[PDB]
């Protein structure tokens, strides 16, 4: 129900919603609270939050790192949970969608992934390795517990691939900028204005561009050509790998940057 | 939707993120094309008789099995071309590159042989390869880096992760998800998302079908069983498939114990592992509690994988085909047992398959058996791995 | 007295210390006895046939002629088991000890390949293998000792005179001269006294005729000329030996120029030797001004021999063959070649007679020709020699 | 003739004659020549005298290391024959026999060495590795510049063989004592009774025994089987080898040693 609300407040502003990404621990527990703190206090609409894995084969060299980061500092996907069930005792407006890779969901079970999910208030989960063809029984299990499952458009798909993602899509569509994997030093060449179009013909929940997002011009541009919101990775976690010897002047550029895009999103 | 079924049984599938789902749905259209196409096999054919040297002959051991009531044959796929099976389904696949007008290849490598098995393939058919190897394989693997290079082929360490052959494929399929319009990613094992696992085993079931005729052919009659290693699958199955219908067969594969499946230590994730999703696949893994991918070992290099190909899984759960485990030890003893018995130098990756072989006779020497061994590759690669090992232990 | 003539021409012979001429005699009776017995030839020919490996293919290498008018041949002799033609004699000559009683095996070698193969078969057939090998080339050799060792071989290093080669030789013939009741000699190449020329090029020459039935099948015509090099003889005499009497087809063979001939570093003691009369033959030799056996040089081992068979002596006296030489530098770019092209590694050793080939075709690119090649043997064991030169000149 | 005279004089004393065998120029020029002086001073009948060779097939390690210290000696065959004519002209009488390797003899041309042997009064030439089978062209050069061509009789001969090294032999028969390569401590382990008369019977050149005589009572035992004497050489290089270092003792032990061995071949 946040993303629903989120997205017809925005509306009422004229506004679109920028959604920053970071790993959950990463550099360490402690740090990565006071990032997501930050993060929501200088203006993000809704957080996506990875669970660090052993191989994210749909990131590039900066997400990688956060991984490996998070990684040194020990940080399980149960400790991942506890932050999640503070980050919303903390936020209860803020959507949380969580991006994670299938073994973590699977491993102890596919609905009590979820079902953990529903207890520390989760809004949506993005599996980044289950396409819309092996999607059934993960979002049998997201809807169950009141989980939004999100579905990516890529900027190939045909029109059978957008009814589905349309038809089973809750909470909001994940636009893909470009092919390959994340990465701001990589934009997208593609205009999406029609895919775009598509997505609101087939009644899609509201779209979000994703990969390739670091300039306030590119969070301007999605919103201008018709989606609800622009979702920025590497960018984000980039000033934390920038400043890892300083976790102050880390929280500062970050609250620059995020303030910076969200006034971009202000159509 | 798809043309073939992902799935054998509960384990496969095509879990890729959603913007490689148009390059599998194109590779499955485009094989399925190729195999009702009589043009394709028979330049399919041409390369692995004139080229390869297809057919491989089926040796018989009679020294091995002296004193036994064991007869056992031995398929000879480390005298093809690049000294390993491998060579059998990078063949085919280059020829499915150039049917989709791709250009440029992609593989993952750990012990190396995949990587040279893609780079000759490309060279021969006039492809662009690039190779993806972990950082601690590719100091592992100096001589087969340089063959690799000897080709033209571009090795590109893989620092990520663990450094290895999950984080090589890993970037594999990175790449692939942003070049897949003009480059095919040439997977080296029979494991993966559909329709690699149905891809690979029908390129390398010319063993099977071959051993099949020339067993019929000196004995008269099928064998009591068929017995190959398992790291990701590609050699088994292309030895089990023409007698997956033959009931009386008996289908056995072995994954590497590594020091001892009690230690850890192993590579063995079909019957020691636990079923997760990744590398596309479901399948049974090597993986923490958690869910982390873990770290597999054998003194093999080309058996060291976290996972296994989803068929086999489901061959075991249907008890059509058993597999068990053979450690370090036992494949250095059969290692030194061909060299010494029959003059062949095996694959330490094929001396895990002729050590259970040899388990079966000594246990029951008295039992009437007709078994063949897949012997995968030779074992020349081998010789400074097992040198180092008996020169620590003294043996020599 | 003798079966067969000792000579080719003016070169050959038998001289041997008069000790071990009855040795020399009951083996040419036992070769002669062995040709004409159906029984000797099919336990042969299951031996080349479910064992090495035969028949060998007979591959096409379409990229490596583009630009020009030459059509060429690979004979994949790198495809025989072990690596090399050495396996198709040794096999043969491992069964005439065999058929004479005999239960060892005397072998000499010096870049290590015939002490592998000779292991290899007297580990197969229940012989006793002691090995003679140059101190020199023991520790120049490491991986082809522990081959043979890894296959139960005795390898006996030789200290004496120049402790390489032409000294393991002689203590080869020194063991002999006092075991010949119970061991055979199993010399190396197509040289050295009577019978021992006609014994292995009749062992080898299923490479020309397999040639001939495959070129015939393929063209429809045979060969403008067959290219092979020549360390002792062995493989580019199997190679001619059924093309002989076809006066239309070329041979050609490829004789080491080292660092170059006027370097006086060259292993061409054919066409830049003299005639003496050591190791049994009058043969051509590499020799000082005083009669002195001379030290011959070339980056490939396996073509390191100060001599020559005589047969070869003989076949470019009548001008039916025609013998030339390649330097280190024009076989290391041939090996390059190959395996940029073709996927093949080849031996250094092959390397040279490919490198006479691609200047066959270079000098005189629109010369229509046919051109067949004896890859006499695969490279892997020559990547380490390559990787160094290539190293210390920058060039990786 | 000298082979002729010698034997007659044996004959005349009811003795065997004992030939020492070194080779040219071990472990010196000057000292070979100095050794070969006390040979022939302690009692030797004939000489055998080898020229180093690079590849001798025929010898064991101790007459090997005889090569190669030569070698190291610079020794070459021109040398060797300067050497042999002054020897023969310090000994007119005695046989001196050359132990040869085909090679040298083929190299500047089969003529032409048997024209220079008989320039420096050699007697007769063994050529190691030519067989009686192969051995026409080298007697007709050594007859042709009367010098006498040495044929083997190995122990293992059937009775072809006994005539043509009768027919074809001159100056002596070499009676081999057992198969292998030259050396002092293997000894001849079959009685050489029936070779020694069929080879009177056929009127072949007088025996001498060679290969393991090392002992008195060797030269002993081959007179009284029959044969006209014996030939020693590993048992006579060994001192050479083991007084290496002192030259004075090595012709003191030279001298002890031939004429114990020739005091031996006394009937
Ligand atoms: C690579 C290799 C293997 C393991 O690969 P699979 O796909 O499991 O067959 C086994 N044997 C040899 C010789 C290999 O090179
Ligand atoms: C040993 C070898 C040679 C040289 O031997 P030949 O008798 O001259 O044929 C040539 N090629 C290869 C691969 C060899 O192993
Ligand atoms: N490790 C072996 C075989 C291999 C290649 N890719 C794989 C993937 C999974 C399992 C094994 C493999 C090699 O690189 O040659
Ligand atoms: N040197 C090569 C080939 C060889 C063996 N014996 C020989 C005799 C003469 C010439 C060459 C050879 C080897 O040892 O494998
Ligand atoms: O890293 P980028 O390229 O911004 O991709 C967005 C991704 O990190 C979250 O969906
Ligand atoms: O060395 P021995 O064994 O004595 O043999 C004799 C030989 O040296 C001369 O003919
Ligand atoms: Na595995
Ligand atoms: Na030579």
């Amino acid at each position: 129900e946040r993303y629903e609300n989120l997205f017809a407040q925005l509306n009422d502003r004229r506004e679109g919603a920028f959604v920053p990404f970071v790993t959950l621990g990463d550099p360490g527990i402690e740090q990565s609270l006071k990032i997501i703190d930050t993060l929501i206090d200088a203006g993000a609409d809704a957080l996506e939050l990875g669970v660090p894995f052993s191989d994210p084969l749909a990131d590039g060299p900066t997400i990688q790192n956060a991984n490996l980061r998070a990684f040194a500092a020990g940080v399980t996907p149960a400790q991942c949970f506890e932050m999640l069930a503070l980050i919303r005792e903390k936020h209860p407006t803020i959507p949380i969608g969580l991006l994670m890779y299938a073994n973590l969901v699977f491993n102890n079970g596919i609905d009590a992934f979820y079902a953990r999910c529903e207890q520390v208030g989760v809004d949506s989960v993005l599996v980044a390795d289950v396409p819309v063809e092996e999607s059934a029984p993960f979002r049998q299990a997201a809807l169950r517990h009141n989980i939004a499952p999100i579905f990516i458009c890529p900027p190939n798909a045909d029109d059978d691939l957008l009814r589905q993602v349309a038809s089973y899509g809750r909470g909001y569509t994940y636009l893909l900028s470009r092919s390959g994997v994340t990465g701001a030093e990589n934009r997208g060449a593609l205009p999406l204005h029609h895919l775009i179009e598509k997505l609101k013909e087939y009644h899609a929940a509201p779209a979000l561009q994703g990969f390739g997002i670091s300039s306030p011009e590119q969070v301007s541009a999605a919103v201008r050509a018709g989606a609800a919101g622009a979702i920025s990775g590497s960018a984000i976690v980039k000033i934390i790998e920038k400043n890892l010897a300083s976790p102050k002047q880390m929280l500062a550029e970050l609250r620059s940057f995020v303030s910076a895009m969200k006034a971009a999103s202000r159509a | 939707t798809t043309l073939l079924n992902p799935y054998f049984g509960e384990f496969g599938g095509m879990y890729v993120p959603q913007i490689l789902m148009p390059a599998l749905n194109q590779l499955e259209e485009a094989f399925v094309s190729a195999q009702k196409d009589p043009e394709f096999q028979a330049q399919f054919a041409d390369l692995l008789k004139n080229y390869a040297g297809r057919p491989t002959a089926l040796t018989k051991c009679q020294n091995i099995t002296a004193g036994t009531r064991t007869t056992l044959y031995l398929k000879r796929e480390d005298l093809l071309h690049g000294g390993a099976h491998k060579t059998n389904q990078v063949l085919g696949q280059a020829l499915l590159a150039k049917r989709m007008g791709k250009s440029e290849i992609i593989a993952e490598t750990g012990a190396g042989q995949h990587g040279v098995a893609s780079a000759l393939a490309s060279a021969l058919l006039g492809l662009k390869c690039r190779i993806y190897m972990g950082a601690k394989d590719v100091e592992r693997q100096s001589p087969n880096v340089f063959r690799m290079r000897l080709m033209g082929a571009e090795v590109i360490p893989v620092h990520s992760g663990s450094a290895t052959l999950k984080d090589a494929c890993n970037e594999a399929l990175r790449d692939w998800s942003g070049s897949y319009e003009t480059a095919h990613y040439m997977l080296g094992t029979a494991a993966g998302p559909h329709p690699y696992p149905t891809i690979v085993r029908e390129f390398q079931r010319m063993i099977g079908e071959e051993t099949k005729a020339q067993i019929l052919d000196k004995e008269g009659r099928l064998p009591d069983a068929v017995i190959a290693c398992v790291g990701g699958g590609s050699n088994a199955i292309g030895m089990f498939a023409d007698f997956i219908n033959d009931t009386s067969v008996g289908l056995i594969g072995v994954e590497p114990g590594g020091h001892g499946i009690e230690t850890g230590e192993h590579g063995a994730p079909l019957k020691h592992g636990r079923v997760g999703i990744y590398f596309g696949m479901k399948a049974p893994m090597m993986q923490t509690a958690d869910g982390q991918i873990e770290e597999s070992y054998s003194i093999s290099a080309g058996l060291d994988f976290p996972s296994v190909g989803p068929q086999h899984a489901y061959l075991n759960s249907i008890g059509r085909a058993d597999y068990v485990s053979i450690t370090d030890d036992e494949a250095l003893e059969a290692f030194k047992t061909l060299c010494r018995h029959e003059g062949i130098i095996p694959a330490l990756e094929s001396s895990h398959a002729l050590a259970h072989a040899l388990k079966m006779m000594r246990e029951q020497p008295e039992k009437e058996q007709l078994l063949v061994v897949n012997l995968s590759g030779r074992g020349d690669k081998d010789i400074f791995t097992v040198h180092d090992i008996l020169k620590a232990r003294g043996e020599i």
